[PDB]
């Protein structure tokens, strides 16, 4: 999840 | 809707700097924070992000050195470094994204706040305030140019108005220069018709808490 | 890694210029992607977000553009108000080194050429005896660049010297430059005519006093 947390 | 950054100053190699930024008529809890700086004459750098969701992520030569950390009850976002070096001096801007699905379209910046890490001199100066007029022996003419010199201050920044902000048209307030010494320099003439008053310049230096007001009139001879 | 090309370009008044953008890697979803105009002394401003789409209050003759590893900034019928360096913005994750900036590209406005009109001002008489002089030549509202020689008594001066420009005017493009010589006071005493040398291409503009009438 490392496109601003989703 | 503003966002604004704490205050800078002067700092000595091997400091530790410490900024926060903050808030003012919405909120920067849930929304992502952007660190930027931008040393003098070079581009903006990314120095660190805090996202909207709880993540913090670097660029690689910042992650050893800074570290940012969200307050979300105070709705602030704060950025320290260490080890400081003449090579951080600069313009330090934090800034906040309205929306995270641009991920990057940053919509809020702060007016920068400005960082001087000196090698030479940790020591702050107030400046001195000169008059610049035309030589007393020209002749005089129906327009004529008058200044003001502030010379040798630190830290940045100096402020400049003239006759307390009655008198706007004309005047050219130059950017500063580092004299050899370390100590900083900033000029400002404003041209008016010979008809004029003396004019009278407001000098401010922040971090000493200084106002000089100087007022210029064309010396004849 | 996002290369800005080129580092600098100058354009008519009334033309059109485009600024090119690479990523090294495709943004996000291919449109993570934003434009940025930064004035000297000025917090940057967004102009595009998600490649294309203008940010609220900005003109349409902004057009931003691309896909993958490629974007392009177009500003069409540019003004001096134009003035300003423009920069990229490419998003991949939240993660290290998960985005990166342009190293920017500084648009030049040509607008009419004018030529300075220059200033020389000696030090003020409470100046001497702090032992230190600074001489000051100012050159006003011009265009395109000079460049600026100090003379004493003739002879070029070499060190001393600090140059300070503002940027181009948001109305007419010009310029505004001052100069600074600085010097001991007794160096300032024991010689007559400084001089202040602004060249414009072809053009000179010199102006000169005699310490012994000011
Ligand atoms: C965040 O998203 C909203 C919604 O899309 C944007 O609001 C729109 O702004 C555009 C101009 O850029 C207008 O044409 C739309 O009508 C607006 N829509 C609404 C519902 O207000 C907003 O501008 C975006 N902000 C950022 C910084 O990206």
């Amino acid at each position: 999840n490392i496109i601003x947390g989703s | 809707q503003s966002v604004k950054e704490s205050e800078g100053g002067l700092f000595k190699p091997t400091d530790t700097l410490t900024l926060t930024c903050t808030a003012s008529g919405f909120s920067l809890n849930g929304y992502g924070v952007i660190w930027v700086r931008q040393a003098p004459g070079k581009g903006l750098e990314w120095i660190g992000s805090a996202g909207a969701y709880g993540r913090i992520y670097y660029p690689n030569w910042a992650r050893s050195r800074a570290t940012i950390t969200r307050n979300t009850n105070l709705n602030t976002v704060s950025l320290k470094m260490t080890s400081l070096t003449a090579a951080d001096t600069a313009t330090y801007f934090c800034a906040r994204r309205t929306n995270v699905s641009t991920s990057v379209g940053f919509d809020s910046w702060g007016p920068g706040t400005l960082v001087t890490v000196s090698s030479s001199s940790g020591q702050p100066k107030a400046p001195s305030v000169f008059p610049l007029a035309p030589c007393c022996g020209d002749t005089p003419s129906s327009t004529v140019t008058l200044g003001c010199l502030v010379k040798g201050y630190l830290p940045e920044p100096v402020t400049v108005t003239w006759n307390s902000g009655t008198l706007t048209n004309g005047v050219r307030t130059f950017p500063s220069v580092r004299q050899s010494s370390g100590l900083y320099s900033l000029s400002s003439v404003v041209s008016v018709t010979s008809s004029s008053q003396p004019v009278t310049c407001n000098v401010a230096h922040p971090a000493t808490n200084t106002k000089v007001d100087k007022t210029v009139a064309p010396s004849t001879c | 890694d996002m290369t800005q090309t080129p580092s600098s370009k100058s354009v008519p008044v009334g033309d059109t210029v485009t600024i090119n953008c690479q990523a090294s890697e495709s943004v996000y979803s291919n449109n993570r992607l934003s434009w940025f105009q930064q004035k000297p002394g000025q917090p940057p401003k967004l102009l595009i977000y998600l490649v294309s789409t203008l940010a609220s209050g900005v003109p349409s003759r902004f057009k931003g553009s691309g896909s993958g590893t490629q974007f392009t900034l177009t500003i069409s019928d540019v003004v001096c108000d134009d003035a300003a360096t423009y920069y990229c913005v490419g998003y991949k994750s939240s993660t290290t080194d998960g985005l990166a900036f342009g190293g920017g590209t500084e648009v030049v406005v040509k607008g009419d050429p004018v030529a300075p009109t220059v200033l020389i001002f000696p030090p003020a008489a409470d100046q001497v005896a702090t032992g230190t002089v600074t001489i000051v030549c100012v050159a006003n509202k011009y265009f395109p660049d000079v460049t600026v020689t100090w003379e004493v008594d003739g002879t070029t001066q070499t060190t001393g010297i600090e140059n300070s420009k503002t940027p181009q005017n948001s109305a007419d493009c010009t310029y505004n430059l001052s100069s600074t010589l600085t010097l001991t006071s007794t160096q300032y005493n024991s010689h007559k005519e400084y001089t202040c040398k602004v060249t414009q291409g072809t053009t000179s503009v010199v102006q000169s006093f005699n310490r012994g009438d000011c």
